[PDB]
RNA sequence: CGCAAGACGGACCAGAGCGAAAGCAUUUGCCAAGAAUGUUUUCAUUAAUCAAGAACGAAAGUCGGAGGUUCGAAGACGAUCAGAUACCGUCGUAGUUCCGACCAUAAACGAUGCCGACCGGCGAUGCGGCGGCGUUAUUCCCAUGACCCGCCGGGCAGCUUCCGGGAAACCAAAGUCUUUGGGUUCCGGGGGGAGUAUGGUUGCAAAGCUGAAACUUAAAGGAAUUGACGGAAGGGCACCACC
């Protein structure tokens, strides 16, 4: 018989200060209707938001669960919670007559972020290649395997969440694991394709705040 | 070709035939004057070593062993016997 | 919307269910360059002119 | 129906998840988050006979009903995720999908970002129906 | 008589394949066996393209593909004219058609 | 008759041969 | 947004690889095995094929224990129908999964036994080895990968032709066959009756292996041809078709 819409409260969703656009966008949430309030039912809300959308002029194909961490007052403060390629760049790599090769580590930062990387890579065709194929022996495929693990975890261990996002912005990792896996077989569209946050430390509201400018 | 010399084959030929296929069988191998700038003498190491060969007296290794021809550690020169 | 006028520079050929619609490159008296293909009931022919009640449209090419 | 946003310039984004099955369309626009949902009408909710649930002009008459909800609570434009009946099933988007995302491009909706989220699955459970297939 | 001599599908020293499901049946077919065609198509055809373009948020947002892998089995290609009856010289013709 | 009903068919009918020489036996 | 469970291992995935066949596809570790290649290693005929005997053997099925997500024999209903205990649809039992025993069968098919010899061409490919301008990576070279041009050996294949064969379809094997003999195993003798009855044997059962006769019958069958037909695909023509 009444309008749910009537009470709507509407919030802003901040990015952390390691991207560029802050405003994410506009999220309606009831307002405090005695026992359950508005930021109770609010401090979970995952946003699949686009690089672009979130660092200024960069590849418009990878993607950022941000969670609204704490909710201070009309602003919701979002943190890190995963990446991932959109599924049209992610199905246009994967294609016939090259070795697709992956590896995701269960890889944990400096504070307790508790990541799961997954990265990907794709035998290149070279400039004067006659022969279709362009496959890599099993052997081949395990050595760039073993890199690509070794290198996650060495850019995950050593330094804290806010300088692992600022290692996804880029191909910061995915470009050094082609670097480093041309002397095995060349591969060209390595990624990072995908990230999973397991598990969080205790929430700490004066450390979010230091991610938040 | 219905005529050939199939008596005396060309020596290009000869070597574009297996070992065992030739007219005479013939192998591939031969045996190496190898040697390294560790002492000064010259070892005898076979072409398709297949055994990690040790120096006169021990001074290091020469040979490293392959699928075919075994490689030489870099320094080590080899000259090829004759018979 | 805009009641606007194209005119025919050639057929492109029949097409419909019975060939009951001549296929035709229409040319806008706007601008000279602006071109769509539209399928067109009746005796059609190269020179005359149209009046298409949209210029949104465009006929799928066989 | 009254937010305190910026009015002349400053888009203010949800998602429309169309999930365009074969046999029903459904254009269903929530928040960027998708937690909170705005609108929510199907195609078998305007045209009443089962056949033409997914017809392209049943899901059309849907987004224009979401589109003009929609601009009611002043969410000016719309990320899309496109959707298949997906899983072990159909992965090809059903008739009524592009009928209903050109209808929130006629309405006067802008269009943000365009993706599939067709549930791909890695590997499967068994398909419905037999070893010898669906026959007729 | 035997009409075809890989027996219609593509397995010479395996001896079993994995039997894949139809997309338009469920008619488990072996892998080899199938037909099967990888579609890359646009997520909107021709009469919306011009219309969302216009209506976009972003300038130069190229509007992203739908990849689709279809497997048929020989009753629903045929069924569909995704395949088709081929003189008996014809059928060993194994260039895809332009 | 196919010739996997008409092999049916026998191993019915053997079943119930076998069935009446129990009860004689 | 979480959480739980049990399946399955998409795309990459190929007329590609591996295995005796059945079969085998997420990561990493462990275990023993294996072909091929390389070999101026070793033994020196130790070999080939094999009654009896033996290992393995898809799926379904059986037995006991754990589990049961999905699908789903039976079963229930809704439809369709003249009927519809079918196809379609909604449910759902055994089963499908795992552990340990049984079963020993498939269009288990390449419907093609194994070992050896010989008899055309070509471009590929997988694997190992060998050699040969040059590009690229570890750059800082050397040796190695990634390409590139071959050669060689085995491998799955492909095209090509008056090798030749074959009733032909087709086959470099189904050739080297009346100009008939390299070795050896299994097995056929018109179609039915019949893989039946009977006896033996194996199995918990289901059934597996072995396997008749009376009687019946002038054909059954193969390949290919021409027509006719198609609820196959295409291309036409017609105001006795349509617009």
């Amino acid at each position: 018989v009444v309008d749910p819409f009537s009470k709507k409260d509407w919030y802003d969703v901040k990015a952390p200060a390691m991207f560029n656009i802050r405003n994410i966008g506009k999220t309606l949430v009831t307002r405090t209707q005695g026992t359950k309030i508005a930021s109770d039912g609010l401090k979970g809300r995952v946003f699949e938001v686009s690089l672009a959308d979130l660092q200024n002029d960069e590849v418009a194909f990878r993607k950022f669960k941000l969670i609204t961490e704490d909710v201070q007052g009309k602003n919701c403060l979002t943190n890190f919670h995963g990446m991932d390629l959109t599924r049209d760049k992610m199905c246009s790599m994967v294609k016939k007559w090259q070795t697709m090769i992956e590896a995701h580590v269960d890889v944990k930062t400096t504070d307790g972020y508790l990541l799961r990387l997954f990265c990907v890579g794709f035998t290149k065709k070279r400039n004067n290649q006659i022969r279709k194929t362009s496959y890599a022996q099993h052997q081949q495929v395990r050595q760039i395997r073993k890199k690509m693990m070794e290198i996650m975890t060495r850019e995950v261990q050593t330094n804290d969440l806010k300088e692992v996002v600022n290692k996804l912005i880029p191909d910061s990792i995915g470009k050094d694991i082609e670097k480093a896996c041309q002397s095995i077989y060349p591969l060209h569209d390595v990624f990072v394709r995908k990230v999973k946050m397991l598990k969080k430390p205790k929430f700490e509201l004066g450390k979010l705040m230091e991610l938040h400018g | 070709p219905l005529a050939k010399d199939l008596l005396h084959p060309s020596p290009e030929e000869e070597k574009r035939k297996h070992k065992k296929k030739r007219l005479v069988q013939s192998p591939n191998s031969y045996f190496m004057d190898v040697k390294c700038p560790g002492c000064y003498k010259i070892t005898t190491v076979f072409s398709h070593a297949q055994t990690v060969v040790l120096c006169v007296g021990c001074s290091t290794v020469l040979c490293q062993p392959t699928g075919g021809k075994a490689r030489l550690t870099e320094g080590c020169s080899f000259r090829r016997k004759q018979h | 919307q805009p009641i606007k006028l194209a005119r025919v520079t050639k057929v492109l050929g029949r097409t419909g269910s019975q060939g009951q619609c001549t296929q035709v490159r229409v040319e806008f008296m706007d601008d000279t360059s602006r071109s769509i293909i539209r399928n067109v009931k009746g005796p059609v022919r190269e020179g005359d002119v149209l009046t298409l009640l949209e210029s949104e449209r465009e006929a799928r090419r066989l | 129906s009254l937010g305190p946003q910026v009015a002349e310039g400053e888009n203010v984004f949800g998602v429309c998840h169309i999930f365009a099955s074969f046999n029903d369309t459904f254009v269903h626009v929530t928040d960027l988050s998708g937690k909170e949902t705005i609108c929510r009408v199907t195609g078998g909710m305007k045209v009443k006979a089962d056949r033409d649930e997914s017809s392209p002009y049943a899901a059309m008459l849907a987004a224009q009903d979401v589109a003009q909800r929609c601009k009611e609570l002043g969410i000016t434009a719309l990320h899309i995720k496109l959707r298949a009946t997906g899983g072990n099933r159909t992965k090809t988007p059903g008739p009524g999908a592009q009928s209903a995302l050109r209808a929130l491009a006629r309405s006067g909706m802008k269009i943000g970002r365009i993706e599939d989220v067709t549930p791909i699955p890695s590997d499967s459970t068994r398909r419905k129906g037999g070893r010898r297939g669906r026959r007729l | 008589t035997k009409k075809r001599r890989n027996n219609g599908r593509a397995k010479k020293g395996r001896g079993h394949v994995q039997p894949i499901r139809c997309t338009n049946c469920a008619c488990c077919v072996p892998k080899d066996k199938a037909i099967k065609k990888f579609v890359i198509r646009n997520i909107v055809e021709a009469a919306a393209v011009r219309d969302i373009s216009e209506v976009s948020v972003f300038d130069a947002y190229v509007l992203p593909k739908l990849y689709v892998k279809l497997h048929y089995c020989v009753s629903c290609a045929i069924h569909s004219k995704v395949v088709r009856n081929r003189s008996r010289e014809a059928r060993k013709d194994r260039t895809p058609p332009p | 008759m196919r010739a996997k009903w008409r092999k049916k068919r026998m191993r019915r009918l053997k079943r119930k041969r076998r069935k009446m020489r129990q009860r004689s036996k």
